[PDB]
């Protein structure tokens, strides 16, 4: 919680990050449950925040 | 980022890891470490990107990964996860957290 | 993982006894119930602390 | 009750002189029975002396010959020159080897001719090759060729048996033979005279593979002998490590079916939990190169063997796997040059392409972890960090050695090692400077000791000054406090003094579980151990500086700051030659106080440091962390269940991550077993190497052959415990061999079996395996208070340096620092305890241990005409024996078997009572008076001082406290408490379980308290009389386990011991007099 | 004879006794 | 004596 600056820092970095990588997307972005996953550790997000 | 060492030692003596675990067992802090937190920036973004469903994995014990984990699903959209990933996490920090 | 509509499995036939070695069959169930007792100590959590 | 008869049988196979007698002393004690003896020994040596015939004396005197006693034999031989070879030649029938000389790296670790490596004598040095052991190679060869005749015309197994033997025993004889039986001194040392036109390693293999063909009883021993006596003729640096590589896969292969899980330093737990092993084609590829090593080395049976076994991976096959580990290790040490083994320890690449993130978390955890250690005593003003010097002025006596000085005492000079001898020295020259510690860089380099394992690699140990030791000392004992109680220091945990033995790794494997195990004794010289370790410390330091408001502690604090720093940049001194090489070394070894804890901590941060990286790419718990000396092992427990490559991915994940920091770690990974250096677990069952070897030594040691003797026997005992079992026929011979002194040269006397059997200074052996030496008739408790007789001693030069006045000036400082002023009384007392504390010097021990042995030997050589009313052990058991009546009684098998290689009849009993739950301490540890000298010193008083002390007046109780080092006021609140008095039972305890051994051999695997036992005792109580009931008890459970032991039944005990008899015999349970060497300590773990 | 080790070593491989569950090979 | 000091 008193991460509350730097998680705003944080978001706002990831959402434009996406917003501008996204840009160069010309393929439908078409959102299907796939068969095989990528595995994502909740330490890798604890260490990001 | 933040120095590794100024942090851990921040949430080593707020979290007291030590002082909880039994005598006869092991615990402290990890994953804390900057090649982590590259990696999940690199994931969210990418998954997000490529709309590649992506898997929750969590020690239920390590309730610091539970905290993080509600920032993860503020943030990022509930779509893109599994349903057993996003199901088994969000129960975690309800039954663990929250209730 | 998302299992393909595609895959597929095989039931086990978890029918109750039929032989009901449980009444007249006196060792065949005395073997049946040692083994049932090995193989739940076996899984009996140790004690700790 | 053998060991007579095989004497004299071995007394005519060696004299087979026609001009050899044997004349055997008796004793008894009936006086009308002694005079008999007296009067048949003054006719034996009239006799001998006119050269008369004796066969008529024994008719004569038959009485003497049945129903007395033998003491000793004493032979006459005047034909042992050119004996050993002359019997040799028979067995020099086969094809001597030929060494291979390009099969080390190293030319003299070659077996060429010792003219090819040293050409001159000055050269020479026997260093390299000496078997450092009090007993000759003709020895051996006389011990082989008396076993070879007297089972020569054996049948059956017996037949096999002595056939493989012979087989193994003519490879040796012919490759001895071809040059001759090499002569040693006096001091059993082989000369360059003697050695020039001979294999340089000839001896050294000799008595490694007499060692090993005396171990051969199953076909399987056959064959690991010869392929291991023919290699290491030739090979002598890569054959035991190329040999034991295997294990440390092996044990990943095998399922758990069943376990044992430690509860508490002894205590297991059983599990019925089933885990598989989970094994990738990595493991698999390795264990193939490995045994590709083998072949390459020339080995066939031993691979066939690993690979007949890999067939199906059973652990009831797995006892040839753990033979061959232990065989492994009997092909003898490596002692390769100083300058070849530092430098191979001292072999690093040091990189600045390091993680600096990981070392700094590694530094602050460190730092962590000295804080944690000493926070509370330098917060709370703990009296040891006020008195730090003190304490190490105190503690000296457990302190390593240092370079040898020359030392003068009165007008006596000395060539001391020891510490304390250094500090009087320095004291006595205005040279004693606590304050200051040496520099240990380029212009005072660090002398080095080595430390030799077989198998293992060579270890570095610094050789600092003792103000290092001064300044380490009370820091390095709080941190061990700290350490005793956290389970993580499998080293120093432990609730009270014994450690977990069987290792904490079992309780957490499961098939959702994994266990990372990795080898960290090659880890002195790593780059982890350079300045990021001493400068964590030194934070650690400085961090608790600003804790404490007391100057003294701070001043402790500083000057342990400056031991880490001075360390930080040091260099090391290694002999080449003429010329003395002076080598940077700013990293860890041991011979400093703190190295044991220090590498502990550092190696606990590392394995979390790694831990944390490996956390990213996999979920995992951590269950346990270990960090047991030369190995550290983890527990990860996953949320599935573990697959190969799961293993694989961790075991990689983790090598990457050590080598981010420039650590190169073999990590382990399996599911089932680990293999570490003190023990591994294979199949839910664990496993020590039987790796001790008998006919050679690591280094000299400082004491006697008597004493070697016991300790080689020792060493049988521990290696037939964990499954290397030699002949127990040729021990004896060597027993015999090793206890006999010449009386003249001509004349020699052979110790009797009661001599060396009898609880005693002078014991070395048992006349039953695993079975303490006790007797109740009249000639036992005669002889053990004959020998109780001889025990005290005189030192000269103990003498001498306690009457110089260097001593009494070390005596007048100890005093003024212990806050007394000319007491008068006091200061003597305190100068007794420091005499006493001298006698951890050679000459000193060595000089009491000679004058005991030789008033021995002039009692032995007549009839014992000494009578005494002290009280023995001996004695209290034949008081309370004839009121003890036998039943034969049976035990089920109700208990599991961990320890596989165990013997048949030891295994027998942990079966039936069980294996053993917790330890009284054979100290008095838990006693208050001992706990009260802890508090100061780590000075241990024997028990037996502790037991005479603690039933002596209250005011010698307080004057000998006093002089240990105890403050007034803690002595006096300890004698006013009245304390002593419930303190002498735990000290009578204590007393009892060492003179009986309940601590050693097989007895510490067994339990004492099993209710199996106590189901067969039947002792009805009578209170008030502790001490009677807890001797009576003792005794009878020690009845009823050796009787299984030697018997493999059991025995029902009852003893309804009269009142009356329970006072008389309470008079005499604070008045015994009794020892038992320390040299027959058969310590199981090692 | 390095081809009985050969053998030995494809068959501690693929042996029945150390392998574990292969499903997710399956679905891959 | 001589030494050699390797550093």
């Amino acid at each position: 919680s008193n991460r509350l600056g730097q998680l705003v820092d944080l978001t706002r970095l990831l959402a434009y990050n996406y917003e501008t990588l996204m840009a160069c997307i010309t393929m439908n972005m078409q959102h299907v449950q796939t068969l095989t996953t990528e595995k994502l550790q909740l330490t890798s997000v604890t260490s990001l925040c | 980022l933040v120095s590794t060492e100024a942090q851990i030692q921040k949430m080593s003596q707020d979290l007291q890891l030590e002082a909880l675990t039994i005598q006869s067992e092991t615990q402290f802090l990890t994953g804390i470490n900057s090649q982590a937190a590259n990696d999940c920036f690199k994931t969210l973004i990418a998954a997000m990107l490529s709309q590649r469903t992506m898997s929750l994995d969590f020690v239920t014990t390590n309730y610091m990964s539970l905290i993080s984990g509600m920032w993860l699903l503020t943030v990022v959209p509930n779509d893109m996860f599994i349903r057993e990933s996003l199901v088994a996490c969000q129960l975690a920090i309800i039954n663990t957290i929250i209730y | 993982r998302n299992l393909p509509s595609t895959a597929r499995y095989i039931r086990p036939n978890l029918l109750q006894d039929r032989l009901n070695l449980h009444d007249n069959f006196e060792s065949l169930w005395d073997t049946i119930t040692t083994s049932n007792y090995i193989l739940a100590r076996s899984v009996v959590p140790d004690l700790k602390e | 009750g053998k060991y007579n008869l095989i004497l004299s049988e071995y007394l005519s196979f060696i004299y087979n002189s026609q001009s050899a007698v044997q004349i055997p002393i008796y004793y008894s004690s009936n006086s009308e029975l002694e005079n008999r003896c007296i009067e048949f020994h003054s006719k034996c040596l009239e006799n001998s002396k006119n050269g008369l015939s004796l066969k008529k004396l024994f008719v004569e005197y038959s009485d003497v010959i049945e129903n007395a006693t033998l003491l000793s034999i004493l032979s006459y031989s005047y034909d042992k020159y050119n004996a050993v070879e002359r019997k040799l030649v028979k067995y020099a029938k086969g094809k001597p080897l030929e060494a291979d000389l390009t099969v080390n790296e190293l030319d003299y670790e070659n077996n060429k001719i010792t003219s090819e490596l040293f050409p001159t004598a000055e050269e020479y040095t026997d260093l390299l090759m000496d078997p450092a052991i009090l007993t000759s190679l003709s020895s051996n060869l006389n011990a082989v060729m008396f076993w070879l005749e007297k089972h020569e015309n054996d049948v059956a197994e017996k037949l096999k048996i002595y056939k493989r033997r012979l087989d193994l025993f003519t490879i040796v004889a012919s490759t001895v033979n071809k040059y001759g039986v090499p002569r040693h001194n006096a001091k059993y040392r082989y000369e360059y005279e003697v050695m020039k036109d001979k294999p340089y390693y000839l001896v050294t293999w000799a008595n490694s593979s007499i060692e090993m063909l005396m171990s051969v009883f199953s076909h399987e021993d056959y064959l690991i002998a010869r392929e291991l006596i023919v290699l290491s003729y030739s090979n002598r640096s890569t054959l035991a490590k190329l040999v034991s590589s295997p294990m440390s896969i092996l044990v990943a292969l095998v399922d758990i079916n069943g376990t044992f899980i430690t509860n508490e330093e002894l205590e297991l737990e059983f599990s019925n939990k089933y885990v598989r092993a989970i094994v990738p084609d990595q493991t698999f590829d390795e264990l193939k190169q490995m045994l590709d090593n083998m072949r390459k080395a020339g080995l066939t049976d031993i691979p066939k063997m690993i690979q007949d076994w890999l067939v199906d991976c059973s652990i009831e096959k797995f006892p040839l796997m753990a033979k061959i580990y232990s065989w492994s290790f009997h092909v003898g040490f490596r002692k390769q040059k100083m300058l070849d083994a530092a430098l191979d320890q001292l072999k690093t690449e040091y990189t600045e392409d390091v993680d600096d993130e990981m070392y700094r978390e590694y530094t602050m955890l460190i730092r962590d972890e000295v804080v944690k250690m000493l926070e509370e005593p330098v917060k709370h003003d703990d009296h040891l960090l006020q008195d730090s010097e003190l304490a190490g002025l105190l503690s000296m006596s457990s302190a390593s050695n240092g370079e040898s000085r020359q030392l003068k005492f009165g007008r006596k000079t000395i060539f001391s090692t020891k510490k304390n001898m250094h500090v009087m020295d320095d004291m006595a020259n205005g040279r004693y400077t606590p304050g200051i510690i040496p520099p240990v860089n380029v212009d005072k380099p660090i002398p080095l000791g080595r430390r030799d394992v077989p198998g293992r690699r060579t270890r570095i140990i610094f050789i600092l000054p003792y103000e290092y030791f001064i300044a380490q000392h009370a820091v390095v004992e709080k941190m061990l406090i700290y350490a005793k109680h956290t389970r993580e220091y499998a080293e120093f945990y432990s609730q009270s003094n014994q450690l977990l033995s069987y290792g904490d790794v079992t309780r957490f494997l499961s098939n959702n579980s994994m266990v990372l195990y990795t080898d960290v004794s090659q880890w002195d010289s790593s780059q982890h151990n350079t300045q990021p370790f001493r400068k964590g410390i030194i934070m650690g330091l400085d961090m608790l500086a600003n804790m404490t408001n007391d100057a003294r502690v701070i001043q402790t604090l500083n000057l342990y700051k400056q031991t880490q720093i001075n360390l930080m940049d040091s260099y090391v001194q290694i002999p080449d030659g003429n010329v003395i090489k002076k080598i940077q070394y700013g990293a860890v070894a041991s011979g400093e106080k703190q190295t044991k804890a220090a590498n502990s901590i550092a190696n606990l941060a590392l394995i979390k440091t790694v831990l944390s990286r490996i956390s990213n790419k996999y979920s995992f718990a951590t269950k346990i962390i270990r960090v047991d000396g030369d190995d550290n092992y983890a527990v990860l427990q996953f949320n599935t269940e573990v697959t190969k490559q799961m293993v694989q991915d961790v075991s990689n994940d983790v090598r990457e991550t050590y080598a981010r920091m420039n650590t190169k770690v073999k990590a382990l990974v399996s599911t089932v077993g680990i293999e570490i250096a003190k023990r591994y677990i294979a199949g839910g069952k664990i496993f020590f190497r039987a790796g001790i070897n008998l006919l050679n030594n690591e280094k000299k040691g400082q004491s006697t052959q008597w004493d070697q003797a016991a300790v080689l026997y020792s060493n049988y005992i521990v290696n037939r415990l964990r499954g290397f079992e030699t002949d127990r026929e040729f021990i004896l011979t060597k027993i015999m061999q090793m206890t006999s002194v010449a009386i003249t040269g001509s004349l020699r006397l052979f110790p009797s079996e009661r001599v060396l059997t009898t609880n005693s200074t002078f014991k070395v052996f048992d006349s039953e395996d695993f079975i303490i030496e006790y007797g109740t008739t009249d000639d036992e408790v005669y002889i053990q208070r004959a020998f109780m007789s001889l025990s005290s001693q005189k030192s000269g030069i103990a003498d001498e340096i306690a009457a110089s006045s260097t001593f009494k000036n070390y005596v007048s400082r100890l005093s003024e620092q212990l806050l007394f002023s000319k007491n008068n009384i006091v200061s003597r007392g305190i100068a007794l305890t420091e005499k006493a504390k001298l006698n951890s010097y050679a000459p000193i021990s060595l000089e009491k241990r000679r004058a005991q042995i030789s008033a021995l030997l002039t009692m032995l050589q007549k009839p014992v005409t000494f009578k005494s009313s002290k009280i023995t052990i001996n004695d209290i058991l034949r008081d309370i024996k004839p009121f003890f009546t036998v039943n034969e009684a049976h035990l089920p098998i109700q208990y599991q078997k961990f320890m596989p290689t165990l013997p048949d009849n030891v295994q027998y009993i942990i079966q039936c009572i069980g294996s053993r739950t917790y330890q009284i301490e054979d100290d008095g540890s838990k006693s208050a008076i001992s706990r009260l000298i802890s508090k100061y010193s780590v000075y241990k008083p024997s028990i037996e001082e502790l037991y005479k002390v603690i039933s002596l007046h209250e005011n010698e109780i307080q004057l000998y406290l006093i002089s240990l080092g105890i403050p007034k006021i803690d002595a006096d609140t300890y004698v006013g408490s009245k304390i002593y008095s419930q303190d002498k039972y735990r000290i009578l305890e204590s007393y009892v379980y060492n003179l009986l051994s309940i601590n050693y051999g097989c007895y510490q695997l067994f339990d004492f308290n099993s209710p199996d036992l106590e189901k067969l005792i039947r002792i009805p109580f009578k209170g008030k009389i502790p001490a009677v009931t807890f001797i009576l008890h003792l005794y009878a459970k020690l009845e009823v386990i050796n009787h299984a032991i030697k018997n493999g039944s059991w025995i029902s005990l009852f003893c309804n011991y009269p009142k009356s008899e329970m006072i008389k015999l309470w008079k005499k349970m604070w008045n015994i007099t009794s020892l038992r060497s320390p040299y027959t300590n058969a310590n199981f773990f090692q | 004879n390095k081809e009985e080790s050969k053998q030995l070593l494809e068959v501690l491989k693929t042996k029945e006794e150390h392998q574990k569950e292969v499903q997710y090979e399956i679905l891959q």
